[PDB]
């Protein structure tokens, strides 16, 4: 016999943004390449197939760097970072490709299916 | 709010 | 140019659940009267006003243990915790003075305001 | 997944 606050999964989602964006409670760097990119092991977490094993591990779980496969492309790991904290994905012509290997690596299925539907209609 |  | 994920927020929140329920990555202690609740203070901080003010501070930031006032009751307590991991708030005649209350105290403007909407009204 |  609950009542539901509609609005209430989006601000929270939107107040997890925003402490990534000023670097607050972040527990991980993710090494992409050259690149480092500091987030919240619990939305990464919540958001990938491949965070969910890493973390859920009795040794990774304690990590405070996690170095990715060479074959990662930065940009691409960037836009679904982005995406994991906002639901907003910034699927391009250019960027389609990069988008689709790094969501199978990452195991988002959501995001490698409408990447493949895209793929399709072009 | 809702009835869910 | 972004395409958006309707059901994303929604899907993070219940992973974030299901992390909780597991006692998976929580970093937390709340103690209220004689019980203790465990979370993760991100998700704390994107709910509550007070967890916000809590854990941005320098030195409790770092604290694995929070003691609410005694005033708090333990049950409002469990009901708003429910509701921070669910969307869903579990009000009723015999808890809502307690939920008001404790809503008040962590400052959870909505519930506040769906609390004096359902005490008006009775 | 939709325009928002
Ligand atoms: O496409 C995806 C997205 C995803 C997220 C998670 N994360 C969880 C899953 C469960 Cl059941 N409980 C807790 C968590 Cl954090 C696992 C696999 C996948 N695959
Ligand atoms: O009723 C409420 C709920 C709430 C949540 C938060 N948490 C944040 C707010 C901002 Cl701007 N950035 C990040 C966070 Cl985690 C603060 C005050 C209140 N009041
Ligand atoms: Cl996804
Ligand atoms: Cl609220």
């Amino acid at each position: 016999s609950c009542i539901q606050f509609t609005r209430h999964a989006s601000d929270v989602l939107l107040n997890l943004n925003r402490l990534r964006s000023r670097d607050i409670l972040t527990d991980v760097v993710i090494v992409v390449s050259r690149e480092q990119f500091r987030a919240h092991k619990t939305v990464l977490m919540a958001c990938s197939g491949l965070f969910y094993s890493i973390f859920t591990d009795q040794l990774k779980c304690n990590l405070s760097v996690i170095n990715l496969d060479p074959e990662i492309n930065p940009e691409g790991f960037c836009i679904l970072l982005d995406f994991m904290y906002t639901s907003r994905l910034n699927l391009r012509e250019g960027n389609i490709m990069a988008v689709m290997a790094t969501a199978m690596y990452l195991q988002m299925e959501h995001v490698v299916d409408t990447c493949r539907k895209f793929i399709k209609a072009s | 709010w809702v009835i869910p």
